[PDB]
RNA sequence: AACCAGAAAGCCACGGCUAACUACGUGCCAGCAGCCGCGGUAAUACGUAGGUGGCAAGCGUUGUCCGGAUUUAUUGGGCGUAAAGCGAGCGCAGGCGGUUUCUUAAGUCUGAUGUGAAAGCCCCCGGCUCAACCGGGGAGGGUCAUUGGAAACUGGGAGAC
RNA sequence: UGAGAGUUUGAUCCUGGCUCAGGACGAACGCUGGCGGCGUGCCUAAUACAUGCAAGUCGAACGCUUCUUUCCUUGGAAAGAGGAGUGGCGGACGGGUGAGUAACACGUGGGUAACCUACCCAUCAGAGGGGGAUAACACUUGGAAACAGGUGCUAAUACCGCAUAACAGUUUAUGCCGCAUGGCAUAAGAGUGAAAGGCGCUUUCGGGUGUCGCUGAUGGAUGGACCCGCGGUGCAUUAGCUAGUUGGUGAGGUAACGGCUCACCAAGGCCACGAUGCAUAGCCGACCUGAGAGGGUGAUCGGCCACACUGGGACUGAGACACGGCCCAGACUCCUACGGGAGGCAGCAGUAGGGAAUCUUCGGCAAUGGACGAAAGUCUGACCGAGCAACGCCGCGUGAGUG
């Protein structure tokens, strides 16, 4: 039988769509950053700094809950030099 | 220190592994039905820093936190060593 | 979400309640934290026997009495003394 | 609140253990029995008769658990003949150990503190017109846990005869 | 606080078995069967389940369709009327069952200088403002249907950037517990945040306020998670077991420590104090019994763990790897115009089947207890009660003095 839980199926499916979209945006941002740091070509700092700041913009909007975002910025700060 | 741990004494059997000794505490119980003083032993595994103690030393250890794949105490003090 | 409330302990037709503080997840007669006073349903007026160092020091911790328990413990003016005396600060 | 003891009592055994009977037709057949054992003109073991004999809507039977069982004996058993000392020796591990000084205090006892949910079995007191229900107290739930002391005895270390 | 009788013999003392007298039951089976006060009722097949009820509610973030009213009689302010949602909270509580499990599952005693936590009291700055895109509905497409597509509208506490918080975390500086690692207070170095918001009062200016929110982050309360000492089972006609196994280094990952997972290096670890293997079993408060030491049991009531036809896997969500939610595989069963579809009685009554054997396909939220809701109300086989059964305890009976 189904009574009113079929509301929650549609709700959770839409939440799947937007949550997976935003987190894949975050992961490709971090991938772009890590490929940028290992390059070491011209513009090694300025596009790096724009990438750092865009990554942090994406991170604090994001969700783990609150904790391992700080771990990400700790392991991200040590990846400068 | 607003709450104490539990510290145990004992001696060392074997420490062939790096940064790791083996501590045996030892006491005597009673049989539950009969009455004589049976003795028995355990083998802990305590963490050491830089190869302090050796085979036969009476050493003491403290309850720490889960430190490895079950080696869980920290060495305190080489007390009485012989050769 | 602690909530001080009743606990039915009757025989078959004659109940007997005890005012008790329990989490809302727990069942009607399951566990609790402590038994704070009691009340016969029968024999008006039935006594609210208390130490009353628990209610004053327990709603101040943050708790919410239900319908019957508040509307009988208002007969000692318990929290009105307290949030009157939050001006002590 | 008007009238009645009327509407209104039950069930298995009697050879010993087993308190709880006597007598009549039945005849090693038909039967009974927890153990011992009863049956061929006696069954005081089938039916009848009054009795007798038992708890208080019960009474017998089957099955399962503890006692009596000191018949796994630590408290609390034994091995000449009744069940029961290996055919005999050498010895690893283990168990147990002469006297004494000092010393540690693992085992030892003890003070204080924390907990051993609620309801149960207890005891006291109330109500439920007496069973059942609730209330407050206490041993009750540790071989517990932390903190402080003794070195008489056994472990441990240094020595001595 | 500890009671002994019968039976080995022509008769005797020992030793030794067998049996009886005492209790208890979720009992059953025969005989008996008056009333009431309390209880209890699939222990077998965690076997297959027709039939009917077990969980919804919401205006004060919100907007749009459907009734009657004096609605400037053509539409009409205004009151109650509202299908699905940008839309919240609940459905992880409450009820069942003991199939698994010989281990940190439980019981006690402790730890967290390795942890997370939807309401309330607040706590340092607060409590930024501005902006922009979409369902239902209407028309159409395939099929009787479960239902699946296009074109057009709108609502915000969804979406967007943007400076405004470093007290995140790091360095440095300045004072102590240590348990080494480290952590606990004050100021600076580099990076970053959002709900820009509701019903009402006054409405002189054209905004002051009562009931409502979100953080840069803190505290209490509550619930959850990890980890250790000790304890509770039979077999030696079961003696060796282990290769992410044991340690180190580095990285990843998690609410955090950690072979939890990877890459490299060294060969370690457990065992007569019974490992590994086979078999049985959920654990505890407790209950029966006994002088006591003990022995047996874990059904009523309370606490914990584990399971949802069998086996996997994730998502939403603070919280599940989710009783009823989703997806996939397996066994079974049902409906149809045959093209396609649908489901899990270990919820309450009830059905076949097994069995020596265990109830009614009832009433109602009056009461206690939840969930939603400014508040009336709404849901409830939780629960409160009426059935049935000598199944257990009882309070008793069928007068007292008599003839």
């Amino acid at each position: 039988n189904i009574e009113s839980a079929i509301k929650r199926v549609r709700t959770s499916a839409n939440a799947n769509a937007k949550n997976s979209s935003q987190t894949n945006a975050m992961r490709t941002a971090i991938k772009k950053f890590e490929e940028a740091v290992a390059a070491g070509a011209d513009n090694v700092d300025a596009l790096y700094n724009e990438a750092v700041k865009a990554v942090d913009m994406a991170a604090t909007k994001g969700l783990i809950h609150k904790n391992k975002a700080n771990r990400d910025k700790i392991r991200l700060s040590k990846l400068a030099k | 220190e607003r709450n104490q741990r539990k510290v145990y004494q004992g001696r060392v059997v074997s420490d062939k592994m790096d940064k790791t000794i083996t501590v045996v505490v030892e006491t005597k119980k009673n049989h539950p039905i009969y009455g004589k003083r049976m003795k028995y032993s355990k083998k802990y595994k305590a963490h050491d820093e830089n190869n302090t103690a050796k085979v036969g030393d009476i050493v003491k250890i403290m309850e720490t936190r889960p430190l490895s794949a079950t080696k869980r105490f920290r060495l305190l003090e080489v007390v009485e060593e012989a050769v | 979400a602690v909530k001080i409330r009743l606990k039915r302990m009757g025989s078959k037709k004659s109940p007997f309640y005890r005012i008790v503080v329990a989490d809302s997840r727990s069942p009607r007669d399951g566990r609790f934290i402590e038994t704070v006073g009691t009340y016969n349903p029968l024999k008006d007026p039935a006594e609210v026997v208390l130490k009353e160092d628990l209610v004053l020091d327990w709603l101040s911790k943050g708790a919410q009495p239900s319908d019957t328990v508040r509307n009988i413990l208002s007969k000692e003016g318990v929290m009105k003394k307290h949030h009157e005396a939050k001006n002590v600060k």
